[PDB]
This record gives structure tokens, C-alpha cells and sequence, in this order.
């Protein structure tokens, strides 16, 4: 759609066969006549090496759409590759919650033995003192 | 009051993790709540979808026609190409 | 492929997700839970389209 | 071979795009359209001969 | 053998240098584009940091079987139908493990308030025993 | 050097037969032939015309 040298919409696009990029024929031709090189990569290129854009041959194409079978298959990659990252958000957050639950239930199991002894000791002090 | 304490917490966490994976595998009363949760979603989401669709459609059915009537031009620009 | 074209019959797809039924069983408990996740994926799939909106469409029209 | 670069190609995924039609209706039509075309194309090659 | 993001067998794996972990090229790039970090260690990592690893041999194609092709359509339907529920079941369990964790935190902090009153009843008892 | 195996927060899926990601890869591989067949069929179509 654009020419990489000028930045205009090229009215005669010709693609080079050393640095794959669509140049405008009239612009690239002058670049070759200046010095036999490709403007981007600075690799050697002649005018015969450059090739105009063409209809493929005899197989008829249709424009790139959502229906087209290959475009539909690359779509289903996007679906699954995104959903695979959705699983990491829940696998990583699960490893924090279960790690905080493990330390929480351990502090609960370490503390409730001290609640059981104070309920013993404060009642034993009331059982001892009241009898005297 | 609270190496050996670190391993006993890691083993108990794996036991509760196995009990959580066992309570989930059995399910897949309770079924009526999930269906109603979806009826809220179906309502909320599809109303948003219909709003998103009709907003898009109004802008994009025109651009579809624009894009689709242009596609039919390739089918005639090709058919004449071969005869020539 | 040649048998499908000769016979003039397309292979049947999953005509299940759309209909379903309330108070079903363990089978419809799955079918229900399918509708939710795809509806959430749907509503997320309509969000990223509307964000760009008509700019992404008219860029392909050019 | 030499890879080429361009401004990339864009397809507007339809407004009624979900996992459901893409699995069911769209993918079905694609393997119908592949099947009935090549069969009809094999019919065209037979008559040309 | 396994990329630690999706669970796939990677077809163009790349390793992070901040943390020794072979990811898949597509998935690690999306994460870096979201936020410049490593998903496991949360260390500052970039796209140029990644070193493409080579694994030519392991690639092994699945030859499902002679299997009818119209049936392979319904398999891919069932497998997406299954993964959608295998992703759903793993998320409601995360919400309820966090929910049941929050019920433990209330009891944890409620218990250490109840110990303060029990210590007072012991302190009141130690004063009376002395008299 | 990065040593030792990597699986952590991932879950092991031994290259499974009835999985999912390779089914799409298989769907590509069979289409790749579909295109190659349609080309050679069209060449002879037009070359006979």
C-alpha cells in the first residue's frame, strides 16, 4: 500500500528480490541508476532483478476474510493461546491462596491448643480459688 | 507457642488440594442455581451482545456492503481476465 | 471429501449448545456450564471488536 | 527463498463472532465449499478432455 | 518437554535468562507486551533477553488413525467442549478456596480477641489467689 | 547454565492423542495438501483450455 522510500501510494509497485519490500518502480529505478543496490539492506540489485506485482497465474483468489479456511484456523490459535494464559492467571493465584491458607491453618492449629489450655487454666484458677 | 514444621504444612496442603479436586470431580438442587446464574448471564450478556451487535451492525452492515460489493468486483475482474 | 460432494450431504455438527433445558440432570449441568464460559468468551470477543470498532473494518476496506 | 514485508493484512471478524458459529456454522461452510468446488472442478476437467 | 504457560509441547521454545524456564515464543511475547516481566519470578525481563532454544528431535506427530474425517470434526467439537469446562471448573474452585480462606481469617482474628478476655479471667484469678 | 526439568504451575499432559492443539495442527496439514491438489488440477484445467 505504501512505498518505503518516499512514503506515497505507489502507482507502479515492483518488489525486489534481495530485500523483500514493495517499492514504486519510478522511485526504485532511479535508486538503482544512482548505484546498483537495494535501498534498505544495501545489497546488490539490478533493474532486471526487480519484479512487478502480478496476478498469480490461473488459480483465482478471493480477498482475505473471516470465512476463508486458513484465516479461520489461525483464528482458533488466537482463541486457545489466549485461553492458555487465562489458565496461568488462575494457576498462579491459586498457588498464593493455598500458600496463605496453609500458613493460616497452621497458625489456627498452633493457636487453638493455647485457647484450650487457657480455658483449662482460667477455669482451674476459678475451681481452685472458689473452693478455698 | 507455635524444617519439620515446613514439611508438615506442605503435606497437609497437598491433602486439602486432593480433597478440593475430589469435590469438584463429583459435581461435574445445585444444578438449578447454575442454570439461573446463566439466565442472568444470558440476559445481561446477550443484551450487551445485542447492543454491541446493533451498534456494530448499524456502522458495519454499511461497511459490509461496501466490502462485499467490492468482492463481487474481483469475481468479474477475474472472469474477464481469463477470457482476454 | 469426494463422497460428501457426490452424495450432496454435509456432515452434521454439534446441534446441542443452543437449545439445552433447565431442570435436566448431570448431562445438562455440563451443557449449562458450557453456555456460560462461551457466553463470557463471547462478551469478551465483542469487547475487543467494539474498542477498535469501524476503524479496523475500514482499514481492510482500503 | 527471500521473505518479504508489507503493512500486514486485516480481516474484520464478523459482528456475530463467537466460539459457537466459528465451530459450527463457519467451519461447516468452509469444508462444504472446499468439497463441492473441487468435485465440480473435477467435472470441468473431465469435459475439457 | 512442557512450556510452563499453556501446557503444550513447544514448537519454537525460548528460554528466559532471569529465571531458568523454557516458554513458548508466542506466549512469552504476549506476557512481555502486557507487562515487561517473567511470569514465574516477576523479574524485569525483555524480548531481546530471550534465547531461542533448539529442539529438532522431540517433534513427534500424532497420527490419530485411519479414522473417518466427518468424525474428526465432532472430536474437535468435543475437545473444545471439554477444555471449556476444564477451564471453568478450575476457576470456581479458585474462588471458593479463596472464599473459605477468608472465613478462616475472621476466625483467626476473632479467636485472638477471645484470648484477651480469657487472659483477664486468669489475671483476675491470680490476684484473688494471692489475697 | 539453566539446569533441571521445568514443569511447575503447569500440569503434565503427555503428548496426548485425544487432546486439542495438535488437532488444529492436523487440520492445517490436511489443508496444505488441499491447496497443492487444487493448484495442479487448475493448471491442467487452463492449459487444456
Amino acid at each position: 500500500m505504501f512505498c518505503s522510500i518516499s512514503g506515497e501510494t505507489p502507482k507502479e509497485p515492483v518488489i525486489s528480490r534481495v530485500s523483500g519490500n514493495v517499492y514504486e518502480k519510478r522511485l526504485i529505478e532511479q535508486v538503482i541508476r544512482e548505484t546498483s543496490k537495494d535501498p534498505v539492506t544495501q545489497q546488490e540489485c539490478t533493474l532486471e532483478d526487480l519484479v512487478p506485482v502480478k496476478v498469480p497465474d490461473f488459480v483465482r483468489p478471493r480477498p482475505p476474510s473471516a470465512t476463508s479456511l486458513p484465516a479461520l484456523l489461525s483464528l482458533f490459535q488466537e482463541e486457545w493461546d489466549s485461553v492458555a494464559l487465562e489458565q496461568f492467571e488462575l494457576r498462579r493465584n491459586l498457588t498464593e491462596t493455598k500458600q496463605e491458607l496453609s500458613t493460616a491453618l497452621y497458625s489456627l492449629d498452633a493457636a487453638l491448643r493455647v485457647i484450650s489450655r487457657l480455658t483449662k487454666e482460667r477455669d482451674e484458677a476459678r475451681e481452685a480459688l472458689a473452693k478455698f | 507457642x507455635x524444617x519439620x514444621x515446613x514439611x508438615x504444612x506442605x503435606x497437609x496442603x497437598x491433602x486439602x488440594x486432593x480433597x478440593x479436586x475430589x469435590x469438584x470431580x463429583x459435581x461435574x438442587a445445585a444444578e438449578k442455581f447454575y442454570t439461573n446464574d446463566i439466565q442472568r448471564d444470558l440476559a445481561k450478556k446477550a443484551l450487551e451482545c445485542n447492543k454491541l451487535e446493533n451498534r456494530v451492525y448499524d456502522l458495519v452492515r454499511s461497511s459490509y456492503e461496501q466490502r462485499n460489493f467490492l468482492i463481487k468486483k474481483i469475481s468479474h475482474a477475474w472472469k474477464a481476465l481469463q477470457t482476454e | 471429501v469426494a463422497a460428501g460432494k457426490g452424495e450432496k450431504l454435509a456432515a452434521i455438527d454439534v446441534q446441542r449448545y443452543i437449545q439445552l433445558k433447565p431442570p435436566g440432570t448431570r448431562e445438562s449441568l455440563l451443557q449449562s456450564a458450557v453456555v456460560w464460559e462461551y457466553q463470557k468468551s463471547r462478551n469478551d470477543n465483542l469487547y475487543l471488536l467494539e474498542k477498535h470498532g469501524e476503524k479496523a473494518f475500514d482499514s481492510s476496506l482500503e
